[PDB]
């Protein structure tokens, strides 16, 4: 387990960090789009709470997004999947400033939770998604790969999109949009990323997660225990040890860590208008 | 931005506390 490093303390330490690093692993959650108008999954307003209420039938809302229950009856969640396909929204200061910084080339890379998409939409290059997407679709039986556009139609009219070379007949030839389900493996990407940066990383920062999901919580105790530890949260996180904690909030401690830092994050920063000559 | 946004709450050595915290609610 790793233990806290006694000389990394202060906002003005967390600062200085972000100058100096060039290897940056920014670990994300949902809780970077939700001032973007997406909800968490854990919050009282969150995904699990609304489904507690709209889909009282399952055994608890995790089954939603669990495999092993997917398989017995995969209609609830195409009935649900609409909402949480990726709409129109706009990114936000967050997923900026890590843009900016991949921009820079100071992010080794964002592994991101989210399946909103916004930071392809921010520009953000060096980026993994851990838990997958609704880009692509596969088969549950015969592992058939489709593209989103072929069963975009079928789920938002609420129905199963059927695999189309399995037998017609065959109740579990469905296809699943690739997101990753309690039970399942996550991207092949995702451990050939993580065996490459485990070892180059020289900073950590976790935005916006509450990490109770592994093994992406694992990513904290799986790096060299020597490199510094941001949180950047609304909530303290127990089960880990973090050399600075910031809590709020992410947009507002962004943004006050975009000013420290002057040069372009601070020109992140558009609203209000800066004093600058027309 | 917020009712004083830029203002943090410290709790040596380490935890800063900016508007949003969970903390703040009940
Ligand atoms: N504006 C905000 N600023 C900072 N932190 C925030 C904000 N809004 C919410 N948070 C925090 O972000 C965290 C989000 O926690 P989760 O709801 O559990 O979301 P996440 O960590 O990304 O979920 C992990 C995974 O669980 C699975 O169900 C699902 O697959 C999801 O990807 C919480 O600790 C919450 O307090
Ligand atoms: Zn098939």
């Amino acid at each position: 387990m790793r233990k806290k490093r006694k000389d990394i303390n202060t906002i003005e330490d967390a600062v200085k960090l972000l100058q100096e690093c060039k290897k940056i692993i920014v670990l994300t959650g949902a809780g970077v789009s939700v001032s973007c108008g997406i909800p968490d999954f854990r919050s009282r307003d969150g995904i699990y709470a609304r489904l507690a209420v709209d889909f009282p039938d399952l055994p608890d809302p995790q089954a939603m997004f669990d495999i092993e229950y997917f398989r017995k009856d995969p209609r609830p969640f195409f009935k649900f999947a609409k909402e949480i396909y990726p709409g129109q929204f706009q990114p936000s200061l967050c997923h900026k400033f890590i843009a900016l910084s991949d921009k820079e080339g100071k992010l080794l890379r964002n592994y991101t939770q989210n399946i909103d998409t916004l930071e392809q939409v921010a520009g953000i290059q060096r980026i993994i998604q851990c838990h997958g997407s609704f880009a692509t679709a596969s088969c549950l039986i015969c592992k058939y790969k489709v593209d989103c556009e072929a069963v975009r139609g079928d789920i938002f009219n609420q129905v199963v999109p059927r695999c189309p070379r399995c037998p017609a007949d065959e109740p579990l030839a469905i296809m699943k949009p690739e997101i990753v389900f309690f039970g399942e493996n996550l991207p092949e990407q995702f451990h050939r990323a993580m065996k490459y940066d485990k070892d180059e990383v020289d900073l950590l920062i976790v935005i916006g997660s509450s990490l109770k999901v592994r093994p992406v919580a694992l990513i904290p105790s799986s790096i060299p225990h020597e490199v510094p530890q941001i949180l950047i949260n609304r909530e303290p996180l127990p089960h880990l040890h973090f050399d600075v904690e910031l809590l709020g909030d992410c947009d507002v401690i962004i943004n006050e860590l975009c000013h420290r830092l002057g040069g372009e994050y601070a020109k992140l920063c558009c609203n209000p208008v800066k004093l600058s000559e027309i | 931005g917020p009712h004083m946004g830029s203002q943090y709450l410290f709790l040596p050595p380490n935890r800063y506390i900016f508007h949003g915290a969970e903390v703040y609610s009940d």
